[PDB]
RNA sequence: UGACCUCAAAUCAGGUAGGACUACCCGCUGAACUUAAGCAUAUCAAUAAGCGGAGGAAAAGAAACCAACAGGGAUUGCCUCA
RNA sequence: CCAUCGACCGAUCCUGAUGUGUUCGGAUGGAUUUGAGUAAGAGCAUAGCUGUUGGGACCCGAAAGAUGGUGAACUAUGCCUG
RNA sequence: UGAUGGUCAGAAAGUGAUGUUGACACAAUGUGAUUUCUGCCCAGUGCUCUGAAUGUCAAAGUGAAGAAAUUCAACCAAGCGC
RNA sequence: AAGACCCUGUUGAGCUUGACUCUAGUUUGACAUUGUGAAAAGACAUGGAGGGUGUAGAAUAAGUGGGAGCUUCGGCGCCGGUGAAAUACCACUACCUCUAUAGUUUUUUUACUUAUUCAAUGAAGCGGAGCUGGAGGUCAAACUCCACGUUCUAGCAUUAAGCCCUCUGGGCGAUCCGGGUUGAAGACAUUGUCAGGUGGGGAGUUUGGCUGGGGCGGCACAUCUGUUAAACGAUAACGCAGGUGU
RNA sequence: UACAAACCAUGAAAGUGUGGCCUAUCGAUCCUUUAGUCCCUCGGAAUUUGAGGCUAGAGGUGCCAGAAAAGUUACCACAGGG
């Protein structure tokens, strides 16, 4: 009826130079009107990608690193 | 109710003689051109309004004409009265745009005679004429250069598509009040033709070919 | 160190109010019996009872009146309107 | 004075002249209609008996309703002090 | 019923009872020591609970027409309905 | 002892209840009490300035009433040709737009405190800032945070000691400033007036007749046919057999 | 029910037809609504709305000459009645 993926807006995340490979992938939220910012929306959310992903390496392949 | 201030007029002629008499011109009488605003009405929606009644002085001070045809037409406009015509073009022409395109952007008013009732509709019709052309109803046992004296004092009123409508006539040479009160002579139209009257008014402007306005209605 | 404004105190100086009467008078408040052959609007009634306040009278009173006439001319009362 | 048939005035209905602010006017002639009328006034006033209505209403009589006041010396219950 | 409260009082109040109180309390009911138990029914009448969408829906307010009085229409709280 | 049972009365009262009619209270809405900001979606109004066709005029009209270099100049020039409407125009009006001034204006959110509301105290220490330490690790230079005299004991603590200046007195001790006593709450409650709902808690009243007592039944209560009805007509019973509101 | 004055239907006509072959099959005041006359009034004078009048229907009273109306009293009262 309204197809809610028009008002999507996609954000990249960044890890934290701890890491190697800091480009961990994107994210979406409703885009960002007068009533409701999408910053404050946004934050807190939590990514979980596995350590092998954050470091090339396979050795890290059982670990999973939440962010 | 009625936004008559015949007092504020007074005032307002004097200082439109300011412009043209004290103040700076170029030396003399002009074309007084007197506005209005006109809101509460609607261009589109409604009908239409006319109301033609021949002001008191004279207005246009050098009335431009063109006196049509030549039967019964011409030969009451020789020797004291001037203008008139001679055909020619009402048996050629009426295949160019232009000669009546010519003679309508030229001269300021015809005649309808009682030959002209053909011409009218027939040799320019949507060539002409309904473009915004108006007769001038003269004939033979009629009052002759008295009507056509008061053709300068024939005014119109009618209307269009447009909510402005503040046209005007006159000169300076009148005295002190022959105006002010002229005009009013002439509201009396522009009152009567728009839907609720006397309220259908928006604004009212003083002025001419020469002023601004004096802070009216 | 003195004005002003507002607010206080005194057994300050001098005054004033209260309470009473009931017949009449100026207001507030306010029933029901009754009548309607029942009864609720109505009626009794803008009355009884209750409260406040005066006087020899009180109140009202010199038109933000009546009129619709050929016009009257503060208030009050009687007769009439009815 | 009685019975009956008529006439006149008002209302209702019908007709609708000269005329005219062309919508007013309403002459003239009618109608099993209608009025507490006219048709040579009869009333006004005082008094009396009788009858009527409102009033306490021929006299006496409720169970009820309302308004304003007086009681916890009996008694019910709480408290205080014995 | 956790005090911006429950239950109750007063015509009103800058007014009161519980209250020198606070869920082991106050207030409102039913049954009626102990023993052993208190089964099925929420369709009705109550009581109670939500209202994201929603039929009904007052005054005020809104919109339109009208010269106005006014009329019509939409919206529409609680409640009812669900 | 003017039956207390029974009936009648257009006589009551106590009590009940979705009988009729109301009502205290309460609840819901609107208006007033009622003020100050910010933001959102937006609408307006006012000040600006600026903007435009399909041809034709190469020339971007969007409007309708008119002459003449005005502004040194003369860039472009002022009705005559190209358009339905004319190339400096002007004198101003009228529209409309799509930019800006920080103008009033509806619905939603959250900020303020002075109205209003709650409470306490013998209105005692509030708000802000500053001295001192404890820290952050200082990477300029002292920014941020914390604290800033009392904890084995059923004692005691009251009407300043001490220091500085000399001024039988002033300052420190006892940091400065703001005189908002201190919290809560807040333009919502509350309160006033109408409006809708709820309201046996309470108020007022009513709750036919006939009738072999009354009640229940029935309707003989408005009525029609035949008979009772006794040969005009009339004639009763909760008499007989039946009917009507279509 | 019989006519009077209209306007009609039917029938060749005379005639008949003013609801149902006859004897039952129905409804005041106040209020509202519709029709008619397009007539009178809104009272300082007018216009247009609105309102009020006059005449005829309808909305209904079945307790049918026409109140707007649930119970209980073994707590009971009064006026009476053989
Ligand atoms: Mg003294
Ligand atoms: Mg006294
Ligand atoms: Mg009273
Ligand atoms: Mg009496
Ligand atoms: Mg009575
Ligand atoms: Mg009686
Ligand atoms: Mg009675
Ligand atoms: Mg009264
Ligand atoms: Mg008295
Ligand atoms: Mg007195
Ligand atoms: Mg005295
Ligand atoms: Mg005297
Ligand atoms: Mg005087
Ligand atoms: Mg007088
Ligand atoms: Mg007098
Ligand atoms: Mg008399
Ligand atoms: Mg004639
Ligand atoms: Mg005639
Ligand atoms: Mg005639
Ligand atoms: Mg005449
Ligand atoms: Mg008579
Ligand atoms: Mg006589
Ligand atoms: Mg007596
Ligand atoms: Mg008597
Ligand atoms: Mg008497
Ligand atoms: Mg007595
Ligand atoms: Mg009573
Ligand atoms: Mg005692
Ligand atoms: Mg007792
Ligand atoms: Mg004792
Ligand atoms: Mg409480
Ligand atoms: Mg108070
Ligand atoms: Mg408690
Ligand atoms: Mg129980
Ligand atoms: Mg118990
Ligand atoms: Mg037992
Ligand atoms: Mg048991
Ligand atoms: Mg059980
Ligand atoms: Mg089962
Ligand atoms: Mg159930
Ligand atoms: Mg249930
Ligand atoms: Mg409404
Ligand atoms: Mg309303
Ligand atoms: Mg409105
Ligand atoms: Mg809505
Ligand atoms: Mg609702
Ligand atoms: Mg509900
Ligand atoms: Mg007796
Ligand atoms: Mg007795
Ligand atoms: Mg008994
Ligand atoms: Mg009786
Ligand atoms: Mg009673
Ligand atoms: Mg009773
Ligand atoms: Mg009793
Ligand atoms: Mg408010
Ligand atoms: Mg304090
Ligand atoms: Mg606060
Ligand atoms: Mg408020
Ligand atoms: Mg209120
Ligand atoms: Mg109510
Ligand atoms: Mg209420
Ligand atoms: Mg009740
Ligand atoms: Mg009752
Ligand atoms: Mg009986
Ligand atoms: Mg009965
Ligand atoms: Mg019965
Ligand atoms: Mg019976
Ligand atoms: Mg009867
Ligand atoms: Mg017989
Ligand atoms: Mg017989
Ligand atoms: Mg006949
Ligand atoms: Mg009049
Ligand atoms: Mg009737
Ligand atoms: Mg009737
Ligand atoms: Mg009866
Ligand atoms: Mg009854
Ligand atoms: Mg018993
Ligand atoms: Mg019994
Ligand atoms: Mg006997």
């Amino acid at each position: 009826v309204v197809d809610p993926f028009t008002r999507k807006d996609w954000f990249d995340i960044k890890a934290p130079t701890t890491f190697e490979n800091r480009n961990v992938g994107k994210t979406l939220i409703n885009r960002s009107t007068g009533l409701k910012n999408a910053a404050d929306g946004l934050k807190g959310r939590v990514f979980e990608v596995c350590l092998a992903d954050l470091q090339g390496s396979e050795d890290h392949s059982y670990r999973k690193i939440k962010l | 109710m009625s936004k008559i201030t015949s007092s504020g007029v007074r005032e307002n002629v004097h200082k439109l003689l300011e412009y043209s008499t004290e103040t700076k011109k170029r030396n003399f009488l002009e074309t007084v051109e007197l506005q209005v605003g006109l809101k509460n009405y609607d261009p589109q929606r409604d009908k239409r309004f006319s109301g033609t009644l021949k002001l008191p002085q004279v207005p246009r001070p050098n009335m431009t004409i063109c006196i049509f045809g030549d039967a019964f037409d011409v030969d009451r406009a020789k020797s004291l009265g001037v203008d008139a015509m001679s055909v020619d073009d009402l048996k050629k022409l009426n295949k160019n745009k232009k000669l009546i395109k010519k003679l309508a952007k030229k001269y300021n008013a015809f005649i309808a005679s009682e030959v002209l009732i053909k011409q009218i509709p027939r040799l320019l019709g949507p060539t002409l004429s309904k473009a915004g052309k108006f007769p001038t109803p003269v004939s033979h046992n009629d009052d002759l250069y008295s009507k056509v004296t008061d053709v300068k004092s024939t005014i119109k009123f009618q209307l269009k598509k447009v909510l402005c409508l503040a046209v005007a006539v006159g000169n300076v040479d009148m005295e002190e009040d022959v105006l002010v009160n002229q005009i009013m002579m002439a509201a009396n139209f522009l009152v009567s033709l728009l839907k609720k009257n006397w309220q259908n008014v928006g604004s009212l402007v003083i002025k001419s070919t020469m002023g601004p306005s004096f802070r009216i209605y």
